[PDB]
């Protein structure tokens, strides 16, 4: 988590070129003029008469390499090497054209980086997958449009395959991954129709806050129960908080709630 | 005696201490004794190349004559916290066996 | 077959390395196999 | 990270190795 | 096995506030090389109903946060410890004992007799910022369950379970050495 | 000393001062390292490393 | 205060059509000096046993960071 850019803007990386190597009286983030000492007042006028143009070569640089620090193509202490290995390329090449083009890629990486600011693999395991069982083309149907929905709205999920198998995590840094290949092979003979393994279960548990199903199917029945058990779980999450909240005007109070809680 | 043996051995002067990180649960307590390290024999092995010794045997003998030469002895968890922490000994930081002046 | 939880706990009849080690195991050995090489720490069954 | 920045590359494809060959089986009396 | 595994059961760290790290429960194992599958069976189904246990422990008690282990702790989720009202009463009217003193009379204190009014300040001693920070043992076993990690390390490497190894600060991800 | 009686090693760590190195005087290391070397090394080129 | 348009001042190739390119040093731009020196060709004696003062070897490469 840590800033992969000083800029105080992680995207917009010529903002944050502009905030890395530009005076702090150009820049805007959100005196008197006439009383100032002669030299002052002479030197501001004449910069302002006669502006005094710079090379916009070093900016255009220091721009790309703080967006391929936020690409992470650099590594961060890296930032300084690829810096000065750009600007010895241009200023080897440097020519009307090839600043051009600087400016123009600055723009594409700018908007790339915006725009920007999983699936394919569940396409295909879904197509590994066989999409006909002779126990009902509907359980499997509504099923598999439940998991693609759910892992199309969970904000930070993934599905990859890991040699033979396809798994799903329910987060980056988290610990709950569920082989889903395993758990569609249990789950096939028995579509239509205790005898589930912890990964099937688990599965089911995620899936079933997400989720068209038949009641009368097996299926149906166990998603509803862990749907009543989900309800019920955060029922008691609520009740225990509020129990312990008033019982604390002891962490044997604790232990005497959740034993009999649970 | 339903516990886990544990022979530390110990340098002809002063402390020392032992155990790294565990679970601790239905943990029980702690029993202590001092046994003479020419007297205890070796445990897996078996044999004793070393033991050259007959008599009595404290380790496996139930023959502890020594539990008078403890000090004292302080028990921590994680290094910060005292276990009986809660005030409630005398001695505000360990337990003392023996006191001289 | 009232000996296959042992031989399958102490792979003698069991699983092969490839698949009952962790996924992620087996790609930094496959990985890293040219200097260091885990490969040889890890038995696999050979079942007639 | 994919595990391919552990292994030499040999050009841009790493130089993984088989996937099952990890294990190993040698032991015979004789 | 990945099916059933062994709870990772957390470390507490009672300097920072934080957990250090989680293991494997090592210690709460029992041994079943002296069974046969009758036996087998039972312990598994023990082994899975602790599992579960602790599923629906952590589900009840965790809250929910993004990061595993945060090292610092926002203020809301920290539970602070409640505090009495303070009575507190004045017992000298200072006003009225110079009054007394300056017509020439002195006063040995130990209601006094002079003074009518009697008042009393009433006031809660809250802390200024309310303590963001560590988190104390009875939050932190509440709320760090162990964890059941079904499908162990099977990814890329950056989909690992971080903050199981005890020296590994999330902030620049990285290991912390000598 | 392999497979010997009171002249066991040990590997055992800090912890419980439990020994990972069991012998049953029924097991021959050496003549199983013999064919282990046998059997993947050239072992009729000579090496001074060990002997 | 706007439509004042200052163009910028871009800096010239460093390897241009003119520029003279030598290793481990800046390049040089437009013209130079090379120096065919024949006592140069005395330090590398290795090369001229048999070549007379009219058909020596000599090095251009004059620093003294190397030896010739």
């Amino acid at each position: 988590e840590a800033p992969r850019s000083l800029g105080p803007a992680p995207s917009n990386p010529s903002l944050q070129a502009l905030f890395q190597s530009q005076p702090s009286a150009e820049q805007e983030w959100h005196g008197d003029f006439g009383s100032q000492p002669q030299a002052n007042r002479f030197g501001a006028i004449l910069e302002a008469v006669v502006p005094p143009r710079s090379d916009p070569t070093h900016e255009k640089v220091l721009a790309i390499v703080n967006a391929l620090l936020e690409t992470q193509a650099i590594r961060r202490d890296e930032a300084g090497q690829m810096y000065t290995a750009l600007l010895q390329r241009v200023a080897r090449y440097n020519s009307v054209n090839v600043q051009g083009n600087l400016d123009r890629l600055i723009q594409d990486v700018k908007e790339a980086l915006a725009q920007r600011e999983s699936v394919v693999a569940l396409n295909a395991f879904l197509s590994t997958q066989p999409a006909v069982v002779e126990r009902g083309q509907e359980n499997y149907v509504a099923f598999v449009s439940a998991l693609k929905l759910m892992v199309t709205e969970a904000p930070q999920s993934e599905v990859y395959q890991a040699g033979p198998s396809f798994f799903f995590q329910t987060s980056r840094h988290g610990s709950q991954t569920v082989n889903l290949s395993q758990a569609f092979d249990n789950l096939r003979p028995l579509w239509g129709v205790s005898l589930l393994t912890p990964n099937t279960r688990l599965l089911l548990l995620l899936i079933a806050p997400f989720t068209g199903i038949s009641r009368d199917s097996y299926l149906g029945h166990l998603l509803t129960l862990y749907r009543e058990t989900i309800g019920n779980t955060r029922v008691d999450e609520t009740t225990y908080n509020e129990i312990t909240e008033v019982s604390r005007a002891d962490a044997s109070n604790l232990q005497a709630t959740l034993n009999y809680l649970l | 005696l339903s516990a886990a043996n544990m022979l530390y051995p110990i340098p002809p002067n002063a402390t020392q201490l032992p155990i790294p990180s565990r679970n601790w649960a239905a943990f029980r307590g702690w029993s202590l004794t001092r046994l003479k390290q020419r007297e205890t024999p070796a445990l897996g092995s078996p044999f004793d190349p070393y033991f050259t010794y007959s008599g009595t045997i404290p380790y496996l003998d139930g023959t502890f004559y020594l539990s008078h030469t403890f000090r004292k002895v302080a028990i921590q968890f994680d290094s910060s916290v005292t276990w009986p922490g809660n005030d409630r000994l005398l001695t505000p930081n360990e337990f003392e066996i023996k006191i001289s002046v | 077959p009232s000996m296959l939880p042992q031989w399958s706990y102490m792979h003698i009849a069991g699983q092969d390395a490839s698949e009952y080690l962790s996924p992620g195991l087996v790609q930094f050995a496959q990985a890293t196999e040219s200097y260091f090489n885990i490969g040889n720490k890890f038995r696999n069954p050979t079942v007639a | 990270y994919n595990y391919a920045a552990l292994a030499p590359r040999q050009g841009s494809r790493p130089m993984l190795s088989q996937w099952s060959g990890i294990g190993t089986h040698e032991m015979h009396g004789g | 096995s990945k099916e059933i595994p062994t709870p990772y059961v957390w470390t507490f760290q009672p300097q920072m506030g934080a957990a250090a790290g989680a293991s494997q429960d090592y210690s709460t194992r029992m041994n079943w090389f002296s069974a046969g599958p009758d036996m087998i069976h039972d312990v598994n189904n023990i082994r899975d109903a602790q599992n579960r246990i602790l599923m629906t422990q952590s589900a009840i008690t965790a809250t929910p946060r993004n990061l595993i282990d945060p090292r610092q702790w926002a203020a809301h989720l920290i539970k602070q410890p409640v505090v009495g009202t303070t009575h507190v009463e004045m017992p000298r009217n200072e006003v009225l004992e110079q009054h007394l003193t300056s017509h020439g009379a002195q006063i040995a204190g130990g209601r006094s007799s002079f003074n009518p009014l009697q008042t009393d300040f009433a006031f809660h001693a809250l802390p200024s910022r309310p303590r963001h920070g560590g988190i104390g043992s009875r939050q932190f076993v509440e709320e760090f369950v162990p964890a059941v990690y079904l499908n162990p390390y099977s990814g890329p490497p950056d989909s690992y379970p971080d903050q199981f190894i005890r020296h590994y600060n999330v902030y620049s991800n990285s290991v912390s050495g000598y | 000393y392999y497979n010997s009686g009171g002249n066991l090693g040990v590997l055992a760590g800090q912890s419980s001062q439990l020994n990972a190195v069991v012998d049953l005087q029924d097991r021959n290391t050496e003549l199983s390292y013999q064919m282990l070397l046998a059997n993947t090394t050239d072992r009729s080129r000579y090496f001074s490393m060990w002997n | 205060f706007d439509e004042i348009h200052v163009p910028p001042r871009y800096a010239a190739a460093s390897a241009g059509r003119n520029s003279i390119r030598y290793s481990m040093l800046p390049p040089l731009y437009d013209t130079t000096k090379i120096y065919l020196i024949d006592n140069k060709s005395s330090d590398i004696q290795t090369l001229n046993y048999q070549n007379d003062h009219s058909d020596y070897l000599t090095t251009i490469v004059q620093n003294s960071d190397f030896t010739p």
